[PDB]
Protein backbone atom coordinates (compact mmCIF):
# COMPACT_ATOMS: atom_id res chain seq x y z
CA UNK A 1 0.00 0.00 0.00
CA UNK A 2 1.40 3.87 -0.85
CA UNK A 3 2.74 5.39 2.37
CA UNK A 4 0.78 8.43 4.08
CA UNK A 5 2.89 10.38 2.84
CA UNK A 6 2.34 9.14 -0.54
CA UNK A 7 -1.43 9.66 -0.46
CA UNK A 8 -0.91 12.96 0.65
CA UNK A 9 0.73 13.84 -2.76
CA UNK A 10 -1.47 12.20 -4.58
CA UNK A 11 -4.73 14.53 -2.78
CA UNK A 12 -2.31 17.35 -2.24
CA UNK A 13 -3.93 17.56 1.28
CA UNK A 14 -2.46 16.59 5.05
CA UNK A 15 -3.95 13.95 6.52
CA UNK A 16 -3.98 12.55 10.00
CA UNK A 17 -2.91 9.20 10.72
CA UNK A 18 -6.58 7.78 11.65
CA UNK A 19 -7.46 9.08 7.88
CA UNK A 20 -5.25 7.16 6.46
CA UNK A 21 -5.92 3.90 8.26
CA UNK A 22 -9.72 4.84 7.27
CA UNK A 23 -9.15 4.90 3.86
CA UNK A 24 -6.93 1.73 3.29
CA UNK A 25 -9.31 -0.27 5.73
CA UNK A 26 -11.83 0.71 2.92
CA UNK A 27 -9.86 -0.46 -0.07
CA UNK A 28 -9.16 -3.69 1.73
CA UNK A 29 -12.87 -4.16 1.89
CA UNK A 30 -12.93 -3.61 -1.75
CA UNK A 31 -10.48 -6.37 -2.85
CA UNK A 32 -12.24 -8.89 -0.69
CA UNK A 33 -15.18 -7.87 -2.77
CA UNK A 34 -15.94 -9.27 -6.64
CA UNK A 35 -14.33 -6.75 -7.78
CA UNK A 36 -14.21 -6.15 -11.82
CA UNK A 37 -11.74 -4.65 -14.06
CA UNK A 38 -12.87 -0.86 -13.55
CA UNK A 39 -12.97 -1.62 -9.41
CA UNK A 40 -8.80 -2.92 -10.31
CA UNK A 41 -7.32 -0.47 -11.72
CA UNK A 42 -8.58 1.91 -9.85
CA UNK A 43 -7.11 -0.15 -6.42
CA UNK A 44 -3.84 -0.18 -8.13
CA UNK A 45 -3.37 3.75 -8.28
CA UNK A 46 -2.71 3.27 -4.77
CA UNK A 47 -0.84 0.09 -4.31
CA UNK A 48 3.03 0.65 -5.31
CA UNK A 49 5.64 -1.35 -6.41
CA UNK A 50 7.34 -2.32 -3.69
CA UNK A 51 11.33 -3.34 -3.92
CA UNK A 52 10.79 -6.70 -4.02
CA UNK A 53 14.32 -7.35 -5.69
CA UNK A 54 14.91 -10.70 -4.99
CA UNK A 55 17.31 -11.67 -2.28
CA UNK A 56 18.44 -14.46 -4.73
CA UNK A 57 21.95 -14.24 -4.98
CA UNK A 58 24.28 -12.85 -8.24
CA UNK A 59 25.96 -15.54 -9.68
CA UNK A 60 29.16 -14.43 -11.59
CA UNK A 61 29.79 -15.44 -15.13
CA UNK A 62 31.82 -18.25 -15.70
CA UNK A 63 35.72 -17.61 -16.90
CA UNK A 64 37.88 -19.37 -18.85
CA UNK A 65 41.57 -19.60 -18.35
CA UNK A 66 44.80 -20.25 -21.38
CA UNK B 1 -29.89 -26.88 70.98
CA UNK B 2 -33.66 -27.59 71.30
CA UNK B 3 -33.72 -28.42 67.56
CA UNK B 4 -33.53 -31.87 66.34
CA UNK B 5 -29.53 -32.43 65.12
CA UNK B 6 -28.29 -33.29 61.36
CA UNK B 7 -30.61 -31.02 59.50
CA UNK B 8 -29.91 -27.55 59.61
CA UNK B 9 -26.16 -26.86 57.78
CA UNK B 10 -25.85 -30.41 56.95
CA UNK B 11 -24.83 -31.56 53.29
CA UNK B 12 -24.23 -35.62 52.31
CA UNK B 13 -20.65 -36.50 50.95
CA UNK B 14 -20.72 -38.16 47.15
CA UNK B 15 -18.81 -40.53 45.84
CA UNK B 16 -15.96 -39.81 48.99
CA UNK B 17 -15.42 -35.86 47.46
CA UNK B 18 -15.35 -34.61 50.63
CA UNK B 19 -13.81 -31.29 48.72
CA UNK B 20 -16.89 -30.64 46.51
CA UNK B 21 -19.13 -31.41 49.51
CA UNK B 22 -17.33 -28.75 51.89
CA UNK B 23 -17.23 -26.36 49.09
CA UNK B 24 -21.18 -26.58 48.99
CA UNK B 25 -21.51 -26.26 52.52
CA UNK B 26 -19.34 -23.00 52.39
CA UNK B 27 -21.57 -22.20 49.25
CA UNK B 28 -24.96 -22.42 51.31
CA UNK B 29 -23.83 -20.27 54.23
CA UNK B 30 -22.02 -17.62 51.91
CA UNK B 31 -25.56 -17.29 49.87
CA UNK B 32 -27.58 -17.23 53.41
CA UNK B 33 -25.06 -14.65 54.91
CA UNK B 34 -23.44 -16.78 57.89
CA UNK B 35 -20.37 -16.56 57.05
CA UNK B 36 -20.25 -12.58 56.95
CA UNK B 37 -22.76 -13.09 60.02
CA UNK B 38 -19.97 -14.86 61.72
CA UNK B 39 -17.46 -12.38 61.29
CA UNK B 40 -18.90 -8.78 61.80
CA UNK B 41 -19.99 -10.87 65.32
CA UNK B 42 -16.57 -10.95 66.06
CA UNK B 43 -16.03 -8.24 67.45
CA UNK B 44 -19.00 -5.10 68.11
CA UNK B 45 -20.07 -2.59 65.66
CA UNK B 46 -21.70 0.64 66.69
CA UNK B 47 -24.73 1.09 66.01
CA UNK B 48 -24.09 4.40 64.34
CA UNK B 49 -21.27 2.30 62.17
CA UNK B 50 -23.43 -0.53 61.17
CA UNK B 51 -26.05 1.96 59.53
CA UNK B 52 -23.68 3.58 57.52
CA UNK B 53 -22.30 0.35 56.52
CA UNK B 54 -25.67 -0.87 55.54
CA UNK B 55 -26.69 2.19 53.66
CA UNK B 56 -23.37 1.88 51.91
CA UNK B 57 -23.84 -1.30 50.67
CA UNK B 58 -27.37 -0.46 49.36
CA UNK B 59 -26.50 2.42 47.45
CA UNK B 60 -23.69 0.28 46.00
CA UNK B 61 -26.01 -2.45 45.09
CA UNK B 62 -28.20 -0.20 43.73
CA UNK B 63 -25.24 1.64 41.48
CA UNK B 64 -23.94 -1.59 40.45
CA UNK B 65 -27.29 -2.73 39.24
CA UNK B 66 -28.24 0.47 37.59
CA UNK B 67 -24.65 0.41 35.99
CA UNK B 68 -24.92 -3.15 34.37
CA UNK B 69 -28.16 -2.00 33.36
CA UNK B 70 -26.90 1.08 31.32
CA UNK B 71 -23.97 -1.59 29.82
CA UNK B 72 -26.62 -3.95 28.38
CA UNK B 73 -28.89 -1.80 27.05
CA UNK B 74 -25.68 0.19 25.58
CA UNK B 75 -24.22 -2.96 24.34
CA UNK B 76 -26.80 -3.89 21.49
CA UNK B 77 -25.01 -1.34 19.07
CA UNK B 78 -21.56 -3.12 19.57
CA UNK B 79 -21.98 -4.82 16.01
CA UNK B 80 -19.97 -4.14 13.04
CA UNK B 81 -19.87 -1.23 11.32
CA UNK B 82 -22.85 -0.94 8.83
CA UNK B 83 -21.71 2.32 7.57
CA UNK B 84 -18.24 2.16 6.96
CA UNK B 85 -16.22 4.67 4.97
CA UNK B 86 -18.96 7.17 6.00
Amino acid sequence: WLIKEELEEMLVEKLSDLDYMQFIRLLEKLLTSQCGAAEEEFVQRFRRSVTLESKKQLIEPVQYDE
Amino acid sequence: AKHLKFIARTVMVQEGNVESAYRTLNRILTMDGLIEDIKHRRYYEKPCRRRQRESYERCRRIYNMEMARKINFLMRKNRADPWQGC
